[PDB]
């Protein structure tokens, strides 16, 4: 009955900023300190290691957005950060699904990207002195 | 391939962590 | 085994900012008129009818966020557009969830928040001559 | 209350139409 997807996304897109912008006010200056050195440090990651990322990304079939293949990508990663679970590992890991985001986008709409998200997070926030000391040593 | 995505983000781990000094 | 929250929280939002980025490059130069529009007018909404919607807050009881309430929301707002489709009640709609959001938050992790906004755009999404003959009829 | 939600949405439907003019 005369849908029009363009309105749907635009929507989607309008709510889900609506949305950022309420969880950016609710961090804490704590927070906020260590969101800046994580974006300097994952962003300096994906300039040097674009080739070693693309690689991975090709190795897990990013292109590949069907359910199957998102839930092997991310039983992947989780595995891989158990089996070496180093601070340097779990920001490269970082840099990685910021360029899965941005090579096939993300809205939400993909429930299974969101536990991907949810899941690493948790993970990398695992022995966390272990990951703040790795950062403040690395901002001398 | 489980250990070839293993290989590659531990090459990346190892320079990061030289790098760091 | 040591868990910290706060990285996790800055991970969450860190992806999904870089998510949103990735969007927004998405949307075509017909969405982003779109949005620009949409955002006006709703922003509009939000300032003069705050006490209509603020009520509608309470009758839905937005503060109580367990799922069994975000779904009672839901479809209570889903109902009402059915009984309603006017474009008018469709824009306060909008408001109205944008309201929700910056009263409780969404960073994706409530799932249930993530249907209540697929399946109501998609229900505004309908009949869309009547939405975009309303909207641009008000920018004159 | 289901009544009561759609009675405050078309308020403020009939207000914005009107508004429209
Ligand atoms: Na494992
Ligand atoms: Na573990
Ligand atoms: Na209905
Ligand atoms: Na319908």
């Amino acid at each position: 009955c005369n849908f029009n997807n363009s309105i749907k996304n635009v929507i989607v897109f309008y709510i889900n900023e609506k949305a950022l912008i309420e969880e950016k006010k609710m961090l804490s200056c704590y927070e906020n300190k260590l969101l800046n050195l994580i974006k300097e440090d994952c962003e300096n990651i994906m300039l040097k290691y674009k080739p070693n990322l693309s690689y991975i990304c090709s190795l897990l079939k990013v292109d590949d957005t069907s359910e199957e293949n998102i839930k092997h990508i991310k039983d992947q990663i989780i595995e891989s950060l158990e089996n070496d679970n180093r601070p340097s590992v779990k920001l490269a890991i970082i840099s990685l699904i910021s360029m899965i985001v941005e090579m096939n986008g993300y809205k939400g709409k993909n429930i299974p990207m969101s536990f991907l998200i949810e899941d690493i997070a948790l993970k990398i926030s695992e022995n966390s002195e272990d990951l703040i000391n790795f950062i403040n040593i690395k901002n001398k | 391939s489980t250990k070839k995505l293993s290989e590659c983000l531990k090459r990346i781990g190892d320079e990061l962590d030289s790098n760091m000094e």
